[PDB]
This record gives C-alpha cells, structure tokens and sequence, in this order.
RNA sequence: AGGACCGAACCGACUAAUGUUGAAAAAUUAGCGGAUGACUUGUGGCUGGGGGUGAAAGGCCAAUCAAACCGGGAGAUAGCU
RNA sequence: GCUCGCCGGAAGACCAAGGGUUCCUGUCCAACGUUAAUCGGGGCAGGGUGAGUCGACCCCUAAGGCGAGGCCGAAAGGCGUAGUCGAUGGGAAACAGGUUAAUAUUCCUGUACUUGGUGUUACUGCGAAGGGGGGACGGAGAAGGCUAUGUUGGCCGGGCGACGGUUGUCCCGGUUUAAGCGUGUAGGCUGGUUUUCCAGGCAAAUCCGGAAAAUCAAGGCUGAGGCGUGAUGACGAGGCACUACGGUGCUGAAGCAACAAAUGCCCUGCUUCCAGGAAAAGCCUCUAAGCAUCAGGUAACAUCAAAUCGUACCCCAAACCGACACAGGUGGUCAGGUAGAGAAUACCAAGGCGCUUGAGAGAACUCGGGUGAAGGAACUAGGCAAAAUGGUGCCGUAACUUCGGGAGAAGGCACGCUGAUAUGUAGGUGAGGUCCCUCGCGGAUGGAGCUGAAAUCAGUCGAAGAUACCAGCUGGCUGCAACUGUUUAUUAAAAACACAGCACUGUGCAAACACGAAAGUGGACGUAUACGGUGUGACGCCUGCCCGGUGCCGGAAGGUUAAU
C-alpha cells in the first residue's frame, strides 16, 4: 500500500533546504539552535 | 552488530457489557 | 587557456588502466587525471604544448569517489575527472 | 429557440437547451483574448470566502467596449459571438476606420446592423447616447453610474431598466429589483434590451451541468455537526433552531445593508 | 448524442474464506461496482491547529485528531493507585 | 551441459522519479543470506559512465513564490507595483554499422545537420523597452490514404530423416539496410495580383486593419507516404584456417513481390457539439529616436566556437517507499505468432526465470481443490457458500411506461469436419496489356495474380461441435432513495450526503458576504435572466388552518432610557 513517504529532493529542498529555512527569522532560529547543539548536519541540503 | 528494539502497540477486543 | 600558470596545474596523473592500455593500441587516446574544475579546452592547451603534440579532441567525465570503511569509521574516496585525449593521427608518446 | 431533449437517458430527461444558430461557429477575434486564471473561491490568503466555487471548464475573457466612447463613428456587426463569461452574448462590431471591438448584442440585433454612439446618434437600439438626450420612458440597458466609468447595471441577458422622470441634473430609474433609484444625467447607457432573453427557459439537467459552470455541491447546513454549522446536526433529522448562516448571522429576512452613503440616491427601496 | 449499455487497462472496495506472535501494523484468492466522466493519473503549487479542508463521516491534515506534531511554562495538578 | 516446468500486455525490454557504486573482474567465507555454501546485491582489492546535435543547464513564460520604491501594521511583519524567479508546458541540430569483462544516438568507421563569432567578396536602408502576424492550443465522432508490423509466395543456402511414408504442391533457416538530400504524392486550407485613399493599431509605419477601383482564371501555403539517392558500401545464412570451450582473421549467396494491418502518421486536419476550450519568447514583418561615406542588413566562400553538469547499475523491484532479500505500493515508452471482437483468455516466440531450507512418511485435524448414489434448502438469523446460467446468428418477447424504455424480458432453434454449388463463392485488392494526356508519384479501360466472408444441399464421427479457457441465473410482490455519483484511509457504502428542480430571503455593485488589527483580496474583471445564505430534493397531483409563544420585517405618537 502507498506509504506516507515518497521522496522527492526537489520538493526536499524546496521544503526543508537552507535557503528555504534561512528565508525566514523562524527558520533562521531553528538553525541558530542546531548550531548551538552543534549538529553535524545543519540543514537537509546534500 | 547494531541491534535495536520497538514498540508501538494496538487496542482491540470484544465487549464486556452483558 | 593561455596561462602557462594554469596549465601546469591542470594535468595531476596519467591513468594506467587496462582500458588505458587499450586505448594506446586501438584509438591514440591518452587517459589523464586532471584537475576537478578544469575544462577540456585548457587541457588541450597544456597537453599540446607541454608534450609538443598534435590533440583533435578532448572528452572529459566525473569519477565519483567510493565509500569505503577504516576499521569501524565511514570514508569516502575524492572525486576526480578523467579526460580522454585523443592525439592527432601518426604521433606518438 | 428553446427545445427540449428526448429522454433517451437519465441525466438527458430534464435538459432543456437554449440554441441560436445565428451565433458565430468558429474561433474569437484572437487580439482580445487575454488569460483568465480561476480563483476557486479562494482569496490572498489561499482561504475560500466564497463556498460552492471549483473547477468547470476553463473560459478565457473577451476585452469588451463598456465606455462607448468612438463618437460619430458608425459601426456594423460583423457577427455575434458566445462569451463564457456572461449569460448574455457579445456582438464583433466593425467602425468604419477599421476597428474592431466587442460589445453586447441587444435584443433585435443582427449581423449587417449599423450602430453609432454620440451625443448626435439616433434613439435606435445598439446606439449608445448619453442618458439626458434619451427621452423619457424609453428602454436602456448597460448604464454608467458614473461619467466615463463604464456601465455596469443591468448588463445581464434580458435585463433593462426605465426612465420614469427626469428632474434637473437627475433622473429616476426603475431597476430590474423594483427599486427607483437617481443617477447622474450625463451618464451614458445603450438603448434596447439586452439580448437571450429565452436564457431562464434552459435547463441544465443534471448535476454534470453545474460542475461544468464551476459551481461545487452545496450541503445543507441541518445534514452537519454542532461543531462545524449553527444549525448543527441531532439524532435523526431535527432542526429547532431560528434560521441561521455559517458565520451566525440571521438569514430569512434579516436586512444586511449599511452604506449610509449611497442612500441619498434611492427614493424609494425594492419590494 | 449520452454523468447510455457490456466488458480489459485503470480506479474503487460489496460478499465469503484464509490470515490474526501474518507474506502484510487492513493482505491475498474466488467472486463483485464504475469504467468519455461529478472520470482517473503524473509533476509542481496554495490553504496551518480552535485553524485548515470536508458531495458532511466529527471525516482528513505524515501508521495520530471532539482540536496535529515538536519544544517550553513543567518537577502543571492528582483529597487517587 | 542435457532434459522438464513457469511468465510472456510480463515474472520481457528502455526510462523518469527515487536510490547512490548495488555495475564488471580477481580473491576470501568471520558476520550478513531465515539451512549448507566453493556462491551472492556479503567482505577485500583493482577497474568502469567519454555527448555542438541525449537530458540537465541556457532563452521563454503558467499556477504560484519573492518583491526596490510603495500601502498597511505595537514591533515582528502583511500585501503588492516595476521587476525577478518558478515546468509539469513553448524554443537550433545525428543517424546506421562496429566495438569493451563492465560505456556507449556520448567511442571508431561511414554519411549528415544546426546556431553563433571572425574574415574576404559582391549587392545594399538599417534601426525599439514600440506595432502587427505567427507561435496558439477543447470535447466527441467519422472515415480515407499510409507506415510500423505480420502472413504467404518467389529467391538463396542447407536437408533426403534413430520406427510406417518422405526428390516432394516436401522440411529448416535467411530474404536486413537509417538519418540526411532531391522530388511534392494522397490530401487539407485559402481567391490572387496591382493602384488609390484613410480621425485606427499610445507617436510614426511601406506592416496589420479598413474603404473603393482594376484586372487574372488561376496563384500561394501546409503535409503523410512512396520513389530515387545515401548504398560498387554496410549488414548477411554459412564457410574454411588458427586458437585460451571464448575468440581472431578471411570470405560471403538471395537480399524481391503480393496480401493483411494498427490505439502509430497525414490529423495542431475534417465534421459536429456546448460546458466555448494558456501565456510568453524564439521566429517573420513594420517603421520611430539615432546613423544614413559609416554602422548595420542580405548573399557566397573560408574559418573558428558549441562551454559546464548528468550519463555505471536497479527502476512494478532483493538495489525505490513499506523496521525484513516483506505475497503490498510506484508514472511513462515498447506491443511477435495461433485462436479470438479484443491489450480478455489458453498455448507459445524473443527474452527471462523455477519464488534461499530440504529429504521422508502418506494419521487425526486445518487449508485450497475434485467427484458423488437417493433426495433437493428439509440446512441456515438469512440459499451465506457452493452449484447453475454464460457465445454468435435467427425466431420470439408481458404488466407497466416519463413512450426512451422495461428488454439480452422470458422462451426456443442452428453451430464440428468433408465435398459440391464455387477444385476459393459474393466481396476486397489490383499487375500486365490497350488507349489518352496541355505529359507525371498522371487519368480511363482492363482484368492476370493474390486475399476472402457467408449461405444452402449432400455425406461423415462423437454420449456430448458456443466441446477447453473464457463467458448473464431467471421471474413475481413490496419498503426506501428518482437516477450517474460521494462518504466513516484501517469493523458501517445505506434508506445517509450530493443531486437537477422548487420556494423563501439577503444583495444596486466602494454590493451582500467572507478571509484579514489594517492595507487589500476573494465574491467578479461578474451587475438582479447576477451572486450569497437557508430549507426541500427528478417527474406527476398537491402543499389545508393558526402570528398567541419565540424570531424577523415595518412603524414611531407616547412611556422608559447611556455617555454628555
Ligand atoms: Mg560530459
Ligand atoms: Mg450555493
Ligand atoms: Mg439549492
Ligand atoms: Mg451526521
Ligand atoms: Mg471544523
Ligand atoms: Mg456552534
Ligand atoms: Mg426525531
Ligand atoms: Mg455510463
Ligand atoms: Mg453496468
Ligand atoms: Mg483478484
Ligand atoms: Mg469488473
Ligand atoms: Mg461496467
Ligand atoms: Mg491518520
Ligand atoms: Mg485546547
Ligand atoms: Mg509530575
Ligand atoms: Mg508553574
Ligand atoms: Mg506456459
Ligand atoms: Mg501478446
Ligand atoms: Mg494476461
Ligand atoms: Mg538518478
Ligand atoms: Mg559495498
Ligand atoms: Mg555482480
Ligand atoms: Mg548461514
Ligand atoms: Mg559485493
Ligand atoms: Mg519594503
Ligand atoms: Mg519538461
Ligand atoms: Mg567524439
Ligand atoms: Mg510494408
Ligand atoms: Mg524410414
Ligand atoms: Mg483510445
Ligand atoms: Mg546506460
Ligand atoms: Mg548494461
Ligand atoms: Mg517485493
Ligand atoms: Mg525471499
Ligand atoms: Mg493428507
Ligand atoms: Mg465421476
Ligand atoms: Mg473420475
Ligand atoms: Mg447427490
Ligand atoms: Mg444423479
Ligand atoms: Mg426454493
Ligand atoms: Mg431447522
Ligand atoms: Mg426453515
Ligand atoms: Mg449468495
Ligand atoms: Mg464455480
Ligand atoms: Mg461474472
Ligand atoms: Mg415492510
Ligand atoms: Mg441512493
Ligand atoms: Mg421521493
Ligand atoms: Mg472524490
Ligand atoms: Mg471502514
Ligand atoms: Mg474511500
Ligand atoms: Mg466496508
Ligand atoms: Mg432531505
Ligand atoms: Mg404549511
């Protein structure tokens, strides 16, 4: 049956790239947080 | 050598009322 | 193209593949590594001038590196750009 | 003329098509075509404010010559054409320089007519005049409020509206509601009626119709939950609940106008 | 001509059996309904939580919904176990 | 390696998305594989994707996003103009053959094409952020002309049959060739050519659109396909020699015609219908300002340049989404033979596989099946289930009806094979030949040769001729909903929801209303023959009385009454 994920990187990017989150302040923060927790990865962008 | 467990659980039964 | 200062950088290695070997017996084509950013014109620039031969084309492709383990640790192996240049008929290395 | 279809299916019992074979079979003047993207009822914010809006064929919209405003040029209708946009038809005019233009078709209208506006036209139907050289009495439709605006009452198929009186810089109007109403004298307004009037007599016949004008089903508010309509829901089919509106607001008589503006214009409401 | 007929692809999911620590966190087999249309589908897009969307079932909104998810107030409070 | 079995509108082949080295070779068997494993999509080490013409990218825009200034908003911010992005759409160009363990429209051979830059030469009105044309568009249906492709015959090569016959009307295989270039065919569309005038196309315009007049019986545009050329080539059954079972090298026959035939092409056509069916740029053309010696334009040569990025492999699956090497899910392209209306179905071709434990035994019981004496729903909440019906042609077909239906109503008959009518029928296709041509891919005759139903009569076997697979059970009364449709993804598909229709009511357009502190947007680029809300729910006959209560509408004299 048709699962809840189907991938895309398009619309990956599109959605949760980083100049998608840098865009906005909120997402700006959200990568201000992960750089302060220090993430490996801080966005979804290859 | 990277062995895991989960969990998530379902209810379901019959009735009790008599 | 023209700088005798980029040429010099462009060409890394020469590659020594069996497909190399054949390549020196069927069709006159050189195998290199080059530079990742470098363009094909260039690369016939530095060849021509840099050996004193004779290039009617040159095609370049991307290697992408492989993923390996070291001990427990992921890896991965760089990529690089392989050209084919084909020498003008007659000359040879 | 109006004829009605055999029942040789369900879905084509009812219909009642409404066909002019003088209407223009092939393509529109394609230099007034322009896109006319669809909305969905749906506004800025992507939220619909207006229910029961979606979908149907794609339509495209034809510039149309509210204004009337080539005066002394005579012009002839090269042929009459149907607008997706309207329940009235629209007629291809020709001036006599070389332009072309759409307006809509009155009543009488036919391909070889000759029509002209201006102050110096004649009292004719097609003919576009300003409202003060029009005597009183006469028959308009597609008249301007306001002086160089463009028309905008009674432009639907059919519809007309009367010059009872003129006083002064002001003339009283009987619109299609029954209301009269005081609009500026140097208004212009096209003489006759507007055309299709047989455009009640259709019917569409199915539920297929509908969704091709776009139109979405409409689900009454007894058949919902408390929490989605007023009028809420209950065992069975109850209702019990003075009549209402999505948003709380009494329908069934309760008058919603407040303009304070513009009611120093009506002399007497509709009823 | 047809929200026409029959019936593949395709969409749907009415009956029964099997499955119920499954082949599977809703499937398979034999049947079944629609099948030029209010059809179906690909790729993008828009609508955000007391809000959306809903041919209206309190349905759906990432295996979740009479108020999603994540973090914070927060060691809420718990005359109860 | 030889058999056997399964799929073959897929369980084959090629892609997109997604994955990311799973591809190929060597080597190894700890772990991984639901068993062993010498094997593997496992471990290790090397190798492997080559693009002016394939995509991406670039130019162009859709929905939509962002948005200088601007408008608005406690701040954050919201909306939005000029603009700038954004394909799932529009824009220049490559084909065949060969070759690697793994790549190939990317590599070699052969033969092409496109767009720019530069130079030379000749002839020369050019030129926009402007204007016009074009690009440019729906649904359904009907044929006709074609090709892919198949069949048969001919031709070429091989064969004379592990047991009856097989020099024969016999058997097997092959009979292949592209883009490009030339011709412009079937056919579709449109009257054409000059001169003249003109408040229009934001100015101008020789263009477009107009008015008149003249003259021509034609001209132009589009477009399949075929044919020729490409091609004295390539490919080609097979052959002999060598050799590491590979292979390598050389040679290499015929390479035609008829018929049938698309869901593919002419066709973005034609016809018809109402629900009335993108944009922009490239491209063509027209002139402004600014140059008119120049620049620039046109044409012919020569010449440069066409970068960068993807390119392995899987892609209905063991490589993607499902925790699994999970009986699920996943868009596009390709469409062989026999039977058949068919892409159903059965058996097969090319090709790919036998589903990662098996071996025995042949108990109960369970699952999936097969058959059944006599009876035939007595079973059971309920004919659930199972069984039965099932095709084509023809005959025949009721109440009722909105005259369409009901209706495939029910019910019945005939179906194989052989021969004859007729050594293949009617039909379809149509060569040669013979006339005619202002002459060609021509027209008219002509009928050879191929292809081919269907019927009747006679005979003939079977217990059964729609013999398998495939493939309606039917009828009567009645409740409910008119109908098609929609719904509780995952216990409810209904009588529920929707529905056309009907009525009431609001709404005069800075509309009502709705989303928004607001700007604004939707309603609608609509205007009462319109739009919103409510209830009812085709159609037919109809919808009685009550305004006291509660709402709503109208009135405004009086009583009462806020801030002030
Ligand atoms: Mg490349
Ligand atoms: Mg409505
Ligand atoms: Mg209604
Ligand atoms: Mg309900
Ligand atoms: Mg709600
Ligand atoms: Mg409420
Ligand atoms: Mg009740
Ligand atoms: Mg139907
Ligand atoms: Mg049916
Ligand atoms: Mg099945
Ligand atoms: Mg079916
Ligand atoms: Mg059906
Ligand atoms: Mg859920
Ligand atoms: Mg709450
Ligand atoms: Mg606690
Ligand atoms: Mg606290
Ligand atoms: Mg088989
Ligand atoms: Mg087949
Ligand atoms: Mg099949
Ligand atoms: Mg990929
Ligand atoms: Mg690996
Ligand atoms: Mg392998
Ligand atoms: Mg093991
Ligand atoms: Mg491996
Ligand atoms: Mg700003
Ligand atoms: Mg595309
Ligand atoms: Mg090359
Ligand atoms: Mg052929
Ligand atoms: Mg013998
Ligand atoms: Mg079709
Ligand atoms: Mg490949
Ligand atoms: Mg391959
Ligand atoms: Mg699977
Ligand atoms: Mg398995
Ligand atoms: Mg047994
Ligand atoms: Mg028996
Ligand atoms: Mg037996
Ligand atoms: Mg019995
Ligand atoms: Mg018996
Ligand atoms: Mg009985
Ligand atoms: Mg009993
Ligand atoms: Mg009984
Ligand atoms: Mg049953
Ligand atoms: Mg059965
Ligand atoms: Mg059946
Ligand atoms: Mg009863
Ligand atoms: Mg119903
Ligand atoms: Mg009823
Ligand atoms: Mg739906
Ligand atoms: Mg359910
Ligand atoms: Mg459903
Ligand atoms: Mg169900
Ligand atoms: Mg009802
Ligand atoms: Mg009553």
């Amino acid at each position: 049956m048709k699962r809840t994920f189907q991938p895309s990187v398009l619309k990956r990017n599109r959605s949760h790239g980083f100049r998608a989150r840098m865009a906005t302040k909120n997402g700006r923060q959200v990568l201000a947080r992960r750089r302060a927790k220090g993430r490996a990865r801080l966005t979804v962008s290859k | 050598x990277x062995x895991x467990x989960x969990x998530x659980x379902x209810x379901x039964x019959t009735a009790s009322f008599v | 193209m023209i700088r005798e200062e980029r040429l010099l950088k462009v060409l890394r290695a020469p590659h020594v593949s069996e497909k190399a070997s054949t390549a020196m017996e069927k069709s006159n084509t050189i195998v290199l590594k080059v530079a990742k950013d470098a363009t094909k014109a260039e690369i016939k620039a530095a060849v021509q001038k840099l050996f004193e031969v004779e290039v009617e084309v040159v095609n370049t492709l991307v290697v992408k590196g492989k993923v390996k383990r070291h001990g427990q640790r992921i890896g991965r192996r760089s990529d690089w750009k392989k050209a084919y240049v084909t020498l003008k008929e007659g000359q040879n290395l | 003329a109006v004829v009605k279809c055999k029942p040789t299916s369900p879905g084509r019992r009812h219909v009642v098509k409404v066909v002019n074979p003088e209407l223009h079979k092939g393509k529109p003047f394609a230099p007034l075509l322009e896109k006319n993207s669809k909305s969905g009822g749906r506004n800025n914010n992507g939220r619909i404010t207006t229910r029961h809006i979606g979908g149907g064929h794609k339509q495209a919209y034809r510039i149309v010559d509210f204004k009337r405003n080539k005066d002394g040029i005579p012009a002839v209708v090269e042929r009459l054409e149907y607008d997706p946009n309207r329940s009235a038809n629209i007629a291809l005019v020709l001036y006599k320089d070389g332009e072309r233009r759409y307006i809509l078709a009155p009543k009488g209208l036919k391909a070889g007519d000759q029509i002209q506006s201006g102050v110096d036209a004649a009292i004719k139907p097609g003919n576009t005049l300003p409202m003060r050289n029009i005597p009183v009495g006469s028959t308009v439709h597609n008249v301007e409020m306001k002086p160089g605006k463009g028309g905008q009452l009674a432009r639907s198929a059919g519809t007309y509206v009367q010059i009872v009186a003129r006083d002064g810089a002001y003339v009283t109007l009987r619109l299609r509601s029954g209301e009269m109403r005081k609009v500026e004298a140097d208004c212009r307004a096209t003489l006759g009626e507007v055309g299709n009037a047989e455009h009640m007599l259709r019917v569409l016949g199915k539920a297929g119709a509908a969704r091709w004008r776009g139109v979405r089903p409409t689900v009454r508010g007894t058949a919902m939950n408390p929490v989605d309509h007023p009028h809420g829901g209950g065992e069975g089919r109850n209702f019990g609940k003075h009549p209402v509106t999505p948003w709380g607001v009494q329908t069934k008589g309760k008058k919603t106008r407040s303009n304070k503006r513009t009611d120093k214009f009506i002399v007497r409401r509709r009823s």
